[PDB]
């Protein structure tokens, strides 16, 4: 029960290290509320066609039903304020994402 | 003096394997800029394809393609050309074409100063020889 | 990371990472991962 | 070995030595090359032809 | 033309001190490829 | 620590004296071993005088 994440055009094939540096600054938001947590993690979707930022936060179907949780490895934000890295390691079809 | 915006830039729908060329076009860039260093290389770092900022893909192809040194006549006749593609592939040919010349005066220069140290080196050797024949082969002094 | 060196041994993380060097648009990939036999999938990689 | 080791270390001190006779010629010649450019700074000197 | 292989080995049982010369066999023929280097010195490692 | 560093003392000094033994060669051969590197190294042909 956490909002999707924007990918961003950012193919993640599974088994392949990847890295997201979405230009929106809401979902640092989510990356400093999951801080106190004991276990650092995040979860894997991709975007359909026709990308659209309003579509990510408005429904839930045009994500696919195939997702990808991994571990979180550690933040950098070099340049942006959101550089998050991202692995496709257990992929999963979720019976209902919404 | 009149004018309109008939800037057309058809592409098509799916766009995941479209960007390969451009792909091509950046490699392309990266050698000509790694082996004929113009401008530095830091502002490719800048504006990468892998980012997904890049909102006008016919600004960074015409960005790319300056980089080459062909005559302007050339760059007219690459906005002459109406398809995407054909445009692609004048901006490669602009930069294989420089880059034949480049790859040749890269290489004269480095074949002509290995001929002068071939030159000076064989050169080395004859002094050597000299010295120690005008020493070694004596037996108690030349004068 | 060889395949004569024998230390593959989970080949569905290999063959996933064989199957991205391949250029098709991603919603083939969820196409491919639609596919729940591994004959099904290996044949439409090769076909892609 | 040893027979052809002799001869080998011998070519070796024997390349340097040729090489470090080339730097005493040039490092020198650096030296002078400056003592002259400072006696040419002095206004007008040295007796010219 | 008959042939055997009569390639003489001799060796003395205790072989304690005798590999002592390989060390400095070894230490001769790094100075032979360091001092003098003829091939590479990726083979010596293997 | 004493036996083992004998071991390399004795062999190490009846290397040094098979090694002078070998030195002992004299050193007409040394140059004449500079003289092969020197009829090796470039045309042989003077053809001056």
């Amino acid at each position: 029960h956490l909002p999707l994440i924007a990918i961003t055009r950012n193919p993640v094939f599974p088994r392949f290290i990847k890295i997201i540096e979405v230009k929106n600054k809401k979902l640092v938001e989510l990356l400093r509320r999951k801080v106190r947590l004991a276990q650092p993690y995040v979860g894997v979707f991709l975007k359909r066609d026709d990308s659209n930022e309003s579509d990510v936060v408005e429904s839930l179907d045009e994500i696919y039903h195939t997702g990808t949780f991994a571990q979180i490895h550690e933040m950098q934000d070099l340049g942006d304020k959101l550089r998050m890295i991202v692995m496709g390691h257990r992929r999963v079809h979720i019976s209902r994402q919404l | 003096m009149v004018e309109v915006e008939n800037v057309v830039h058809e592409d098509f729908q799916v766009t995941e394997e479209v960007k390969a060329l451009t792909a091509e076009i950046v490699k392309t860039i990266r050698d000509i800029i790694a082996l004929n260093p113009l401008y530095r290389e830091s502002v490719l770092q800048m504006m990468q394809a892998g980012q997904r900022v890049v909102d006008n893909p016919i600004y960074l192809s015409d960005m790319g393609a300056a980089l080459t040194g062909a005559e302007s006549h050339e760059l007219q006749d690459v906005l002459e050309e109406t398809n995407i593609p054909k445009r692609l592939y004048k901006a490669l040919s602009l930069l294989k074409k420089e880059f034949e010349l480049s790859k040749l005066q890269q290489r004269l220069g480095r074949e002509v100063e290995e001929k002068i140290k071939q030159t000076h080196r064989k050169y080395l050797l004859q002094e050597q020889l000299k010295i120690i024949k005008k020493e070694l082969g004596l037996e108690k002094d030349d004068k």
